[PDB]
């Protein structure tokens, strides 16, 4: 789930 | 103290902002985002193992809109107010072959969240009970996940009793709307993949990923 | 007075009793009959008009019993004890294509009953909760309906407050259980759908009615 | 409803 990984990191 | 309302109130205040379903799929795409920063904002939620994070919203994110689009709109007659500036009326929402469910959001969820005037406290603490939940698939941690919700939901309930001394049932009248949530919830979600089966609706990034195995 | 836990129970007591989906299916029926009786000793659930009981059981029916399949499994290791005194074992579930629902069954509901200890009372008022349902379609008096639950909610707060003073979270705890609830049921619903659809299942009479539209 | 209406209704 690339984008929810992404947006949680920063 | 471990989970101060104020800061769940604090994460609402933060975010704060053709064809019906269309919009209604664009500003769900939009309002991710924003999700994800509100979650960021609810104490202790950074805290989790971030696969747990991601377990958490992708079990709620449809719950969670659905419950901000709907608090969004209690100051309308017939409509939902979407995050980004349009509205939906009832009568569109029917025209478009999505009559029932969109009723069911008015007479479930808004009208009732307008009848006894929710605020955003009880709205945030209520998202974060939702947030929280435990019975997700494949947690880590599901009794810390279940701690970080009694926390949530001790909040509130002292909240309540402070705010509406007059009210002693409030409290349990906010967590029995959970279940017409979780309801429309899975409906909401049931008719997105079947748009998207279909072809028949633009479905943006996020809300595609949303909807993947 | 107005809504007596020593009622709620009392109605509780009074209904205590080769495809596993056939067998599920054949108790189901079979408990239809028990759940009207069980109803009519709900207090005031009688004064209510006609239709408004029919309204209340058809749409709460696959609930309450999967509430009471549930709590009466509380001393199975990994299954389900049917009304008729029949087991239905996880691995019969998974053999026969029920294997997930049948396992969302036993995580969040009967284990969960179970490791709280749930108590009979506490059962029964929950299925009163899920029986005075407001926001069932057609209900000749909304209102009526919703304060007939407050007044379950208020006795079950009671009860849980003087007979598990140690756990002041029991209450809420009781009462999110419901979203759990209602999505089992929801799914559970569709599998029937499709058993009926398909036609390779026999589907009792009273069974056949609640699952016509 | 033929069922639940009889059931009900003795
Ligand atoms: C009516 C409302 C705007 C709450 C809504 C309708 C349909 C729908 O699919 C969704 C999602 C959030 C699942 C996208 C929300
Ligand atoms: C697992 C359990 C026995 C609770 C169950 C399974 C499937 C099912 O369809 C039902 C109904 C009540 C809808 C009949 C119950």
């Amino acid at each position: 789930h690339k984008i929810l990984h992404r947006l949680l990191q920063d | 103290e471990d989970m101060p309302v104020e800061r769940i109130l604090e994460a609402e205040l933060a975010v704060e902002p053709n064809d019906p379903v269309t919009n209604i799929c664009q500003a769900a795409d939009k309002q991710l985002f924003t999700l994800v920063e509100w979650a960021k904002r609810i104490p202790h939620f950074s805290e989790l193992p971030l696969d747990d994070q991601v377990i958490l919203l992708r079990a709620g994110w449809n719950e969670l809109l659905i419950a901000s689009f709907s608090h969004r709109s209690i100051a309308v007659k017939d409509g939902i107010l979407l995050a980004t500036g349009l509205h939906v009326h009832r009568n569109s929402a029917h025209s478009a072959g999505v009559g029932a469910i969109f009723d069911r959001v008015l007479t479930e969820l808004v009208s009732k969240m307008r009848d006894m005037q929710m605020d955003k406290t009880e709205l945030g603490c209520l998202r974060a009970i939702v947030l929280f939940n435990p019975d997700s698939k494949g947690l880590s941690n599901p009794a810390e996940v279940e701690a970080l919700r009694e926390k949530v939901y001790a909040s509130l309930e002292a909240y309540c009793k402070h705010k509406y001394p007059e009210q002693p049932g409030r409290f349990a009248k906010l967590l029995l709307r959970l279940p017409a949530l979780r309801s429309i919830g899975l409906k909401c979600l049931e008719h997105l993949f079947f748009f998207k089966l279909i072809g028949d609706t633009p479905i943006d990034t996020f809300l595609m990923e949303m909807l993947e195995a």
